[PDB]
């Protein structure tokens, strides 16, 4: 098993090495249009694009271009959309394909502003007297509800095109607690916080993409969405022996790069998995326990 | 300088 | 103290990102030489190259290059010379480097064959009935004797100018137990095998640069070189508190990159350095500790 | 691929 091997990297000490393999195994594809001169302005980090062949691109007549991957698992069956965090210039484009994509569901995993540096726009309105318009893109934003917790948090907006007046409900889901090139405080708070994720009904198929981001949609974007391919397929073949990590982590490289910035994220992602299948696999208490655990309180 | 993340 | 941060990088888990703010921050100077296409058989790694600023010339009419690194330590008062494990075809060079930099010690902290992988050339001979003679650079190497532990082995080389029938006595330390892209097996260990080399003799002033080489030559050469600069300056000072380790290996990364490969490389270089400072603050018993801890039998 | 140490 991958605990038999997480066991055994462990032992040894090995997981920047193992994760070097993975680094020097990833695959590697054009990112011509994200280094436009033109696109310039559209990119948070001069390093970290999205390949051509899978980034996501605007219905806008414009310049179509975000730095937005789409993250297509043929096995697992789901596709995520991971992207940067939004520049002051962008949340009208991060909007639009939210719209486009018709995605349901917005997992933050970073804060707007991580140990004085900021990561992200407040693409997103705090307080409900105070609607966003993204006038680029014609499109306005309204908080509905809030509902914090200890380290996360869950929002209610309200998304409109003012162009037909068509209006959608936007589950926000917004990890406060995980550190830029961190991992999450433990794998009950992870697993608990994903699974949240679950339940709103937000990473399933009868929606576009959920859209993933972090600063640069990598790191904990990657590790968010590893965990998550890794349980999906434990269950699809519900014989969760037959999961390789790396694998599907190398798989995930093909749409994005980067996906999984550390060892340490890599060692976590492991952790994570394995603690999800034990619910999978069946027991139902290990949920209920992740709450308790997760202290969302 | 600033411009990178990884 | 160091220790203080140690402590508090340890509770917050921030190596990986204290480690990439070092990355960030490094410097980058030309490679110019390095990467000319005739020098290209002379690297064992096309992304790990000398700055010419401070890159080591052959006093060879031919080509003056070899994947070396001169680091010269202003306050610690101490150079080494880093640089990859010879090719097949630059033994010779590496020999020669040797002879004409007029070092006296030789640190391997690698292994020839490492995870199925080749690292290094047999670039010096095992045993004394075969000396080893390379033919372009015109010198003899011979084994005259060997002590193997545990996890090391100090070797005593004789290399002898063909050209002048002159001839000089190298020790080799030969760090065995170190994975590429691992840490040594404990601060006891390592602390044991650098104060071996240390009373050698080695890294005496008397003599010309100590050639620290590991697969590379930035990875566990940098550790072995950060731990060991610390450790001079604190006595330097013997006012241990003002030695900032990050700031040390951000002066290191101006004559060589990339010195320390790994976050976990990084937290070790503060293991092994606090500890140390038990000694050069004072402590006898210490030194005599880190022997059975290092378990050199 | 096999040249790439970092």
């Amino acid at each position: 098993e991958m605990e038999k091997e997480f066991e055994q990297i462990d032992k040894s000490g090995s997981w920047a090495a193992i994760y070097q393999d993975i680094r020097h195994e990833a695959s590697d594809f054009p990112c011509r249009v994200a280094k436009l001169p033109k696109n310039k302005n559209r990119n948070r980090y001069r390093d970290v694009s999205p390949f051509d062949h899978s980034r996501i691109k605007l219905h806008q007549e414009d310049n179509d271009y975000i730095n937005a991957s789409l993250i297509k698992m043929e096995e697992a069956q789901r596709s995520y959309i991971l992207t940067q965090g939004p520049l002051p210039n962008t949340c009208g484009h991060f909007w639009e394909m939210v719209w486009e994509q018709k995605s349901r569901g917005v997992v933050m995993l970073n804060r707007v502003m991580e140990k004085g540096s900021l990561k992200c726009a407040q693409y997103w309105p705090q307080k409900e007297e105070k609607e966003m318009i993204f006038e680029d893109t014609n499109l306005k934003l309204t908080l509905i509800s809030e509902d914090i917790k200890t380290y996360y948090t869950v929002r209610q907006l309200e998304l409109e095109n003012l162009t037909t007046q068509e209006t959608r409900e936007i589950l926000h889901f917004h990890y406060t607690t995980w550190p830029d090139f961190g991992v999450p405080e433990s794998p009950a708070s992870f697993l608990n916080f994903l699974f949240k994720v679950r339940e709103s009904g937000s990473l399933s198929p009868e929606h576009g993409p959920v859209v993933v981001h972090s600063s640069a949609g990598i790191g904990r974007s990657g590790t968010f969405c590893l965990a998550d391919t890794c349980l999906l397929l434990m269950d699809k073949r519900k014989d969760p022996s037959s999961v390789d990590i790396k694998k599907v982590l190398l798989e995930m490289r093909k749409f994005r790069m980067g996906l999984i910035q550390t060892a340490d994220q890599l060692r976590f992602s492991y952790l994570a998995v394995i603690e999800g299948a034990k619910f999978i696999m069946g027991d139902s208490s290990v949920q209920d326990q992740w709450k308790e655990l997760s202290h969302e309180d | 300088d600033a411009d990178e993340y990884l």
